[PDB]
DNA sequence: CACGTATGCTATAATGTGTGCAGTCTGACGCGG
DNA sequence: CCGCGTCAGACTCGTAGGATTATAGCATACGTG
RNA sequence: GAGU
């Protein structure tokens, strides 16, 4: 909206290009990560954690 | 009486005469000539052949009558194309023009978003190359080992899997209950809330009073360089030429104009800077 | 020209469907023979 | 009358995601960077 | 599977 246009051109904060899908905890559940497991295809490059 | 659509067309073309090949060769003579009624004849004739083929190739891809009406398209091609000339008989000549337009009409039509032949013959072969993976691996194979076999890219193979993924239905009631369906679960993510609606208003009327706040050349530089409270977004010409033709004058009061409202910010931005999340 | 999407022809003879389920509820109120 | 058909059949809550098949093989044709 |  122009209302960006002008507000973006003023502090310059120009918006990346990736967004943000991560999982997170569901609300008002909480307790203690005790296990986890990877699952990657064949060919990609597996992770550090992986 | 008898309502079925089906059986009401079988019957129909029962009652039509089958050709021997000399009564074939002499109704196709004239019929390329342009006879009309021979055309007509040898079609009629033939049509329990289409209805024969259509039994096979249809099982799961389509309604038996659709299968049946491409067919007849399909003999139609083979009664234009036929040469009495060539011993060979019609019904052999027929047999090929009427799987290929069934086949064709079923790589298009089946697929609810329509597959280019291309893409879907590929992926054929994908497939009966999986079967033979299969029947010696014991298991359904990889993407990437039907990859290796082909001796292409694993992104081909799998892309070509993901078009092969068929659609659910949005009425389908889930877990075997006929209570609720996808619909009924299956927002609308685009549609933000009143709150995001109520977020808006409240920006683009905060940004009136601040807009204000400014000395009126540089407001006003501001609104019809942004198209905020002018219609259109005034490139630096036209807004020099609607006041000051100094076109770079419009850009020095547009710049002043923000700095001022980076000091307003500075001052009272303790509000303004609540708005990054 | 290439890349993506389409239309096309192949020549032993072959010429009327079936198929996969449905399981049958109940008391009431109208509508052609 | 008999028979065949159509129309209805309580209200909220829950759980969990998910599945099938197969369409040849090759040459020409149309539209965009 | 939960009260009705």
């Amino acid at each position: 909206t122009p209302e960006e246009k002008l507000l973006r051109a003023i502090f310059g904060e120009k918006a990346s290009d990736v967004k943000d899908s991560s999982l997170r905890v569901p609300n008002g559940v909480s307790g203690t990560v005790i296990d986890v497991q990877v699952f990657t295809r064949d060919g990609v490059e597996k992770d550090k954690r992986a | 009486r008898v309502l079925d659509a089906t059986q009401l067309y079988l019957g129909e073309i029962g009652y039509s005469p089958l050709l021997t090949a000399e009564e074939e060769v002499y109704f196709a003579r004239r019929a390329l000539r342009g006879d009309v009624a021979s055309r007509r004849r040898m079609i009629e004739s033939n049509l329990r052949l289409v209805v024969k083929i259509a039994r096979r190739y249809g099982n799961r891809g389509l309604a038996l009558l659709d299968l049946i009406e491409e067919g007849n398209l399909g003999l139609i091609r083979a009664v234009e194309k036929f040469d009495p000339e060539r011993g060979f008989r019609f019904s052999t000549y027929a047999t090929w023009w009427i799987r290929q337009t069934i086949e064709r009409a079923i790589m298009n039509q089946t697929r609810t978003i329509r597959l280019p032949i291309h893409i879907v013959k590929e992926l054929n072969v994908y497939l009966r190359t999986a079967r033979e993976l299969s029947h010696k691996l014991d298991h359904e194979p990889s993407a990437e080992e039907i990859a290796e076999q082909l001796d292409k890219p694993v992104d081909d193979v799998s892309r070509m899997l993901r078009l092969n993924e068929r659609i659910t239905s949005v009425d389908t009631p889930l877990g075997g209950d006929s209570e609720k369906a996808l619909l009924d679960i299956l927002a609308d993510e685009k549609e933000n809330g009143p709150e995001d609606t109520t977020q808006d208003d409240d920006m683009k009327q905060s940004i009136v009073k601040w807009l204000f706040e400014l000395n009126a050349k540089q407001r006003e530089v501001l609104a019809r360089r942004f198209g905020l409270l002018g219609y259109e977004a005034a490139t630096l010409e036209d807004v020099g030429r609607e006041i000051g033709l100094t076109r770079e004058r419009v850009r020095q009061i547009q710049v002043e104009g923000l700095r001022r409202l980076r000091e307003i910010l500075q001052t009272q931005g303790l509000n303004i800077e609540a708005l990054f999340l």
